């Protein structure tokens, strides 16, 4: 996996 | 929303698994015909490809079609490797079938298949 | 194959169509209740995103249905949050909807958003 | 984007 767009 | 997280492999996974039931042959609603040869495909994942495919299933009367018939001059290996790039994002491009995939792209409207043709066409040139 | 090339960028691009047919209500072939609430999707997007949808829509008899009714403990705006995820890989999680996310996603059998609202949960605890 | 996967 998760990540910030 | 502006405050979402984003699973990197969420869209290569459902990829995978549309590829998984089109090989299983599960909610596949649709058969293309290239000549002698038929290939089972779901019609969603053929338009969200190719700007041909998005005409004909956004056709009032087209959309309701359980059966499309390609041109007689479209080569089946050459739809087959395009089919399979749809579902996997992996082109099988050789010397051997280049000129077939690149006139299909271009039938198809998928301009980033036609554009790696020409690149690799000048390349040997 | 062996000698494949691989568009980078296609897999992101066939969700972004897929979600934008969603969008247009284009080839849509379910509708999914939650208590007062109905969402349309494509059958083949649900299977390949969550384990309960693989289940219902391999079923022999569920296969065929154009209506599917959730367990009416499912929050709405949790399946909301949910579809669009499948839609789109980003997941609007906040403070005022992580639990129902989370009991959402356990329900839809979908895995790596447990595992992420789980983390969230533990680092406020 | 092309690469090699
Ligand atoms: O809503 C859409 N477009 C905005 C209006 C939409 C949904 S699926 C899709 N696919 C295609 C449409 C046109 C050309 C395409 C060329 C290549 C690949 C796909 C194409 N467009
Ligand atoms: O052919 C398949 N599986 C191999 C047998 C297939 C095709 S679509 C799909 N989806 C799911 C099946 C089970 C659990 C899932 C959990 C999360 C997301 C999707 C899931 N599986
Ligand atoms: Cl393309
Ligand atoms: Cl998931």
């Amino acid at each position: 996996a998760w990540v910030i767009p | 929303a502006d405050s979402c997280i984003q699973f990197t492999r969420h869209a290569s996974d459902v990829l995978l698994n549309l590829n998984r039931l089109r090989s299983r042959d599960i909610l596949t609603d649709v058969v293309i015909v290239v000549s002698r040869e038929q290939f089972r495909a779901h019609k969603t994942v053929l338009m969200a490809c190719s700007g041909l495919f998005y005409s004909i299933f956004t056709d009032q009367l087209k959309c309701n079609l359980s059966v499309i018939n390609l041109d007689p001059e479209i080569n089946p290996e050459g739809f087959c490797i395009l089919l399979d790039f749809m579902y996997t994002s992996r082109l099988n491009l050789r010397e051997g079938n280049i000129m077939a995939v690149m006139a299909t792209a271009m039938y198809l409207q998928m301009e980033h298949v036609v554009d790696t043709c020409r690149k690799f066409i000048k390349a040997s040139e």
